[PDB]
């Protein structure tokens, strides 16, 4: 059930921040997202195709 | 404390002896100058991958192997290569790629582990990274013989940190 | 002689038990060991091994006339079953940090209709065992029911290893009672501090076996009435794979 | 009703089961188990050090009066210590340590209540404490709360002239001035890296050593709180109260005296 | 205060001797350690159904029949099987089925009962649950001539407790 | 996983990777940048010259408990000038200044 | 800013703190050198 | 250096080979062991056990300058196994009386460009190993061609546990030459003469190192190239479960 509050006013501070945050972890795990933000170093021109191409040796 | 950021690859495999031994706690004097351990130290608990990054800086006239392994607590640390051969293990071969990604697994009792040491852990700590060599670094005449493979550390996309603290204050000098 | 909806058999691997006057199954906080993996877990799970999977029987102690009531003898678990004893069980365990497993228990005890007198047998999670977690030797009534304190602590009121045994039937419990059974079975399922164990250093349930009504008989009565039990593992689920622990023991 | 009680479960009844009866069930709700933990009760007495206001902690102990807690219902300090940080205990200590001596009050701190009566092996609640000063005057008090298994020794005074409670980004909270009603409160997380506390007891040791001791589990409370103030005279109870609390495995209580004397008992 | 579990049946019936006499009041010495007691002194009343089991632990070979009685108060308590026979009780015969549950109505001028005692009770408290012998314990030869009879308590689906309080403080030692 | 950290950005990974593992993502906010920051931390004690209710205002320091302060998480102070209005330095004053001093507590005023 | 203080007990020290609302960084950076464990395998606190 | 479509990684439990140089897997006799259970067996097999289908990692010898064509060292299988070294796998194996397994390797060595020679690895169905079934001491060129005789059988012909080197390729295997490769793979499946076999008397696999072109280098170059192996049961299944064998040795 619940304890022993008895107040008619919704929580003033929000449960998130009232309680603690029941998670539940599932038995096979779970996948990151898979980006934490936008932050990033970026390569380019990794790869090829175009260039003053195909004197270029075999 | 004559840290270097490198550990030496040489011409001899010794099951006997690891090139390194790293212990698996944010709190290893290893770490302590890694983003990581600096990140780690202002949180209780953290969760998920550890990633041990090598780069092989030697010749490109040298070849070798090597077996990376990651050993759970409970039985002690591993004392030779056909020990550690018995947990979590890679062989990293070298060739034209230069470095190699070993990720510890987050192997634990609790969803959580405590990031920070009080007192000193042990034999415990979480386990232990070891280096060995399987083979030894072979060259041909005119190259050096011995090598230094550059060591880093990461968190995996698994890794999470959870309750903002304050570690003890300390003064780098 | 023991009878029909009382004649029961159990399956395990290469194993099987049977008796001829059960009284039922106790489950447990009615429920039995998923065998699921840990979610606090990265690496997959050593499971299904068949050969892990059966009963270990072997005996407790000896069941007299001497004993008092509420003395009793302590298993804990996984330990008991760590060693030689323990089959593949103990040896897949010895290899690895972490296991997960309920336990499936049977307790044997035979006299006949000339005697009298009753055992309690009950399984408890995070029952003050041994240090070194291994089966008592002889019945005791040791540290009962205020708990184990320091020589010096003259006036303390108790200490947390305390158990008031008039409540034992708290526990999940059968009574094995000489007029009506000859076996209890039992059956908890995964319960602990965190998803997974470190066995090495926990032992999260015991097995207890107490004297409750004391025994009783006219001469000529078989006179000690041997006490054995057949343990099993529900499921285990292995992780953390790392050389052998060693100095088992 | 015959029965057969081996079984390990027992079938239940009401007056109308043998006799010509009726059921006389009427509703309340006292019983369940988070209204029942949901009230203070006080674990014991703490002080402050003098000038702590300003310097470096340290532990210490006015009467057996400490300078900080550990938020646990179980039992910690161990009399013989007192100048030095406290510890959970596996036992109560006594008032005093030799026959002539007497069990109340206890030296140690605790909740003797939940102590008394917790017939569950696990819980997992939230935290809420109350720190009240016996004294109806000015009254200041600076505590830190650290979270359990984080950095408990904050010895080092790092600012010239502020607390070294006083120091970081850890929790700390603060009351002094001529209008305040002395008293403090707050409610803390659950922040074990366990996923439910041992109630009792915890039959494991501490390291894989097994340098045997057994009875905690490492990382089982709500974390310690470490207090600085301005009226090293006036010492405070501290109070825990369990929100929403969650118990799992029935177990047996304490051990209750026979009446060498009546047919019942009464009060005190 | 050496307190057994159970209580003894003989091979004779006095209907001047209880077996047992356990006053029905949560404060009985009697159950000062059952869970029913130590659940109890939390709270200030109770309501309801409390149950008295009985487990025979005898041998099988024995035969026997007991009179357990509830008796109201406001009369005393009864002296004689003849007089708790007066009041509310059941007769057990011994056979295959090992125990009994008694349960005691609850007979009340008020809604609810205290549930601990200010001083001590009198000849109060609620009445008596009496247990005597009405047929002696009867046995062929070769088999004791006594048996232990285990005795629990528990609490109906009647039974109800309301206002949480604390009882006197108390050391177990 | 084999790599090439040469290029100065390196592919994240799991113990999915290179054995047979599962992820353990689990959520939470802690680690947000403002979330971080988002609580109070000191920077020093102050204090107040006499009758300075009255009169006019004048650098003046305690003990080394000084009469204004900037607001910055970063150095200030400069122990040498307790009398002077306060600056932004570059560097953190030890509590002593030789060998035989101590740097704890600190004299300068800092986050 | 700059922050001045005048008061009526000038023997009473205070303690001013900061807290930084909506904090927003850009370009990651190294942090503050930590001593080597001349010691251990491992740290602590304090 | 070692390049792309020769980059190569494989993963057994919590175990991983990675080589940058590779020629392929050799599955010989183009199958794999499938994993099903023995027909001759009316007991479940215990099957599919992860903590024991990985690589073992371990040395094998040293290759030198002084290496003859054709001396070799033989490594029995599951012999080689069955030890300390073996693991869960050992473990396991030692408590039952039958295993069927597949096996997969690889052997490594590693030279330089400057260095000359090759070795030629092959696994051989009940090929002649050492009584007690262990793994080659030293290179020898010992009973080839002819197999061993008799003292006295001075005009024998020959014995059975002859072996014509000059057609050891008609063995699954991989030559290690050093100027193309660092890592060998093979693969072989399960093959005997019943369903299942009982290991404890039979090593009915051998995996045989050969020096074929002895090793060539000039001064400054590596001296002694060492020799190790990863072996891994491939989908072993075992039946009978008793005690342990025990002497294991």
């Amino acid at each position: 059930s619940e304890g022993n509050e008895g107040v008619i006013i919704n929580n003033f501070y929000s449960n998130q921040y009232q309680n603690s945050i029941d998670l539940s972890a599932n038995a096979t795990g779970s996948d990151p997202p898979k980006t934490y933000g936008q932050f990033s170093n970026l390569l380019s021109g990794a790869v090829n195709a175009f260039s003053n191409m195909l004197p270029l040796l075999a | 404390p004559n840290a270097v950021p490198y550990i030496e690859a040489s011409n001899t495999a010794v099951k006997t002896q690891p090139l390194a031994v790293y212990q698996v706690t944010l709190s290893c004097s290893c770490l302590a100058n890694t983003f990581l351990a600096a990140l780690s130290r202002n949180f209780a608990q953290y969760r998920g991958s550890l990633v041990y990054t090598f780069v092989f800086t030697g010749t490109a006239m040298m070849k070798g192997k090597f077996l990376i392994a990651y050993t759970p607590p409970g039985a002690g640390k591993p004392t030779s290569r056909d020990q550690a051969m018995q947990a979590t293990y890679a062989i990293w071969d070298l060739g034209l790629n230069s470095s190699y990604s070993f990720t510890v697994p987050f192997i634990s009792p609790t969803h959580f582990r405590m990031v920070g040491t009080d007192q000193a852990n042990i034999t415990n700590v979480d386990g232990w990274v070891t280096v060995w060599q399987l083979t030894p670094l072979t060259y041909p005449p005119g190259c050096p013989t011995s090598a230094k493979i550059l060591t880093m550390v990461s968190a995996g996309k698994d890794f999470s940190l959870k309750m903002p603290i304050s570690p003890a204050p300390w003064s780098p000098q | 002689e023991n009878l029909s909806d009382r004649v029961s058999q159990d399956t395990a691997g290469n194993t099987v038990t049977n008796t001829q006057s059960t009284v039922g199954r106790l489950v447990g906080y009615g429920t039995v060991h998923d065998g699921e993996h840990p979610a606090s877990c990265a690496d997959t799970a050593s499971e299904k091994i068949l050969a892990v999977e059966r009963y270990y029987t072997f005996k407790v102690n000896d069941w007299t006339s001497t004993q008092k009531p509420f003395e009793y003898i302590r298993i804990p678990l996984p330990h008991v079953l760590s060693g030689e004893d323990g089959g593949v069980f103990g040896a897949t365990l010895r290899r690895h940090y972490l296991v997960k497993t309920g336990w499936r228990v049977q307790v044997q005890c035979n006299a006949s209709q000339f005697h009298a007198g009753s055992l309690l047998v009950f399984m408890a999670p995070e029952y003050p065992t041994l240090d070194v977690f291994a089966m008592d030797n002889r019945w005791s009534k040791d540290n009962l029911p205020n708990g184990t304190r320091t020589q010096t602590n003259r006036k303390g009121p108790f200490a947390m290893d305390h158990q008031n045994f008039w409540q034992w039937t708290l526990y999940p419990h059968q009574f094995l009672n000489l007029r009506t059974n000859t076996t209890v079975d039992l059956e908890v399922p995964y319960v602990n501090i965190a998803p997974t164990s470190s066995w090495t250093q926990h032992a999260s349930w015991t097995l207890v076996i107490a004297v409750v009504a004391p025994l009783t008989y006219s001469t000529g009565a078989s006179t000690s009435l041997d006490i054995t039990a057949s343990i099993q593992p529900v499921r285990p689920v292995f992780n953390g794979l790392r050389h052998e622990v060693l100095s088992r023991q | 009703g015959v029965e057969n009680a081996e079984k390990g479960v027992t079938e239940n009844t009401d007056a109308t089961a043998d006799f010509v009866a009726q059921p006389v069930y009427l509703p309340e709700n006292q019983t369940k188990v988070a209204f029942f933990y949901d009230r203070s009760s006080p674990i014991g007495a703490f002080a402050v050090k003098s000038g702590s206001l300003e310097s470096g902690f340290a532990p210490f102990s006015n009467k057996a009066c400490p300078n900080s807690v550990i938020l646990t219902p179980g039992p910690q300090f161990d009399p013989a210590y007192d100048q030095l940080r406290p510890q959970r205990l596996t036992e109560i200590w006594g008032n005093g340590n030799e026959e002539t001596s007497e069990v109340f009050p206890l030296k140690t701190k605790q909740d003797y209540s939940f102590c008394l009566f917790s017939p569950f092996v696990y819980y997992k609640c939230d935290l809420e404490v109350t720190l009240s000063p016996h004294t109806s005057g000015a009254h200041g008090l600076l505590v830190r709360w650290c979270p359990t298994g984080t950095p408990t020794k904050p010895t080092t005074q790092v600012l010239h002239e502020v607390s070294s409670l006083s120091e970081g980004r850890t929790p700390q909270v603060y009351s002094a001035g001529p209008g305040t009603s002395n008293q403090i409160s707050f409610v803390v997380p659950y922040n074990s890296p366990l996923s439910v506390l041992p109630a009792v007891w915890y039959n494991g040791h501490k390291r894989f050593d097994n340098t045997g001791d057994l009875g905690i589990a490492p990382n089982s409370d709500f974390g310690t709180l470490f207090f600085a103030g301005t009226k090293p005279d006036i010492k405070f109870t501290v109070y825990l109260r369990y929100k929403n609390m969650r118990v799992f495995c029935p177990r047996p209580t304490v051990f209750f005296p026979w009446p060498t004397s009546g047919d019942k008992i009464d009060m005190t």
